[PDB]
């Protein structure tokens, strides 16, 4: 499962997040069925 | 390239051997071989083929009666029979294919003509 | 080896496509069905729906 | 079972005349319908590849046709060598058999 949420015009300073309630909608629902122990972002 | 032979003599019904039949350097495990009847007051009669993969297949009015062995080195094919009703009175010859699509790889060998009856040798 | 196709032989030696269907049960994904019964609609009274 | 019979069977007196003998079956089968030359007293013998081909080493007289459960054979060149026998079987198909037999000799 994976879920989204994006927030447009962020005024504060990129730190130590902001202050607000924000839920979260379903995005994507795969039946995949594998093991998952670990993770690594992409930087390009 | 040529087949080797064994057998010969007379022995009665009910009685059965290794029929026993070999190449002169031709692969005998990785290849196609076929058994036939040479008989007198007959013409030739198909009896039995096995393949490379282990497969048998033979007439299913012998059934129940033919086992086959091909020997690694050796190189001498066995066949061992049961329960002979007494129509034995030819020759199994040994063969290989005579062609797959086209191939001239068509070498034979002989046999001694064998009989099964009640009376012996006299 | 080739196969020979030509026309000039009968039933036994002539093409014949086939397709093998086969199918999974050890793994459960709980995917790939079909659909059936899609009815009409209904309205402004009772409904076994 | 696979039944394969032939009218030119004993051609006795066929010696130094056109040869057109033949073989057919029961069930309608195709090219691959071969032939056996059996010599007294030794194994049988190819000459014709899949009823259309030749033996590499044989008198080019020879000349085989088979298409439509129809092998006809000639043999113009009366050798005194090849008195024998000549049979007809049909392979590739399950079970291989072999035909009744037919008597070829020059007197």
């Amino acid at each position: 499962k994976i879920y989204s949420k994006h927030t447009p015009i962020i005024v504060r300073e990129p730190e130590d997040l902001p202050q607000g309630f924000s839920a979260l909608e379903p995005l994507v629902d795969l039946p995949i069925g594998i093991n998952i122990t670990r993770f690594q972002t992409l930087l390009a | 390239v040529q087949l080797v032979e064994s057998g010969g003599g007379l022995v009665q019904p009910g009685g059965s051997l290794r029929l026993s039949c070999a190449a002169s350097g031709i692969i005998v495990s990785s290849n196609y071989m076929s058994w036939v009847r040479q008989g007198p007051g007959k013409g030739l009669e198909w009896v039995s083929v096995i393949y490379s993969g282990g497969s048998t297949y033979y007439a299913d009015s012998v059934k129940a009666r033919f086992t086959i062995s091909r020997d690694n080195s050796k190189n001498t094919l066995y066949l061992q029979m049961n329960s002979l009703r007494a129509e034995d009175t030819a020759v199994y010859y040994c063969a290989r294919e005579v062609v797959g699509s086209n191939s001239n790889m068509d070498v034979w060998g002989q046999g001694t003509t064998v009989t099964v009856s009640s009376a012996s040798t006299k | 080896r080739s196969y020979s196709f030509r026309p000039t032989y009968g039933v036994g030696h002539q093409p014949y496509r086939v397709v093998v269907l086969s199918f999974e049960l050890l793994h459960a994904p709980a995917t790939v069905c079909g659909p059936k019964k899609s009815t009409n609609l209904v309205k402004n009274k009772c409904v076994n729906f | 079972d696979i039944q394969m019979t032939q009218s030119p069977s004993s051609l006795s007196a066929s010696v130094g005349d056109r040869v057109t003998i033949t073989c057919q079956a029961s069930q309608d089968i195709n090219i691959y319908l071969n032939w056996y030359q059996q010599k007294p007293g030794k194994a049988p013998k190819l000459l014709i590849y899949d009823a259309s081909n030749l033996e590499t080493g044989v008198p080019s007289r020879f000349s085989g046709s088979g298409s439509g459960t129809d092998f006809t054979f000639t043999i113009n060149s009366l050798q005194p060598e090849d008195i024998a026998t000549y049979y007809c079987q049909q392979y590739d198909n399950l079970p291989r058999t072999f035909g009744q037999g037919t008597k070829v000799e020059i007197k």
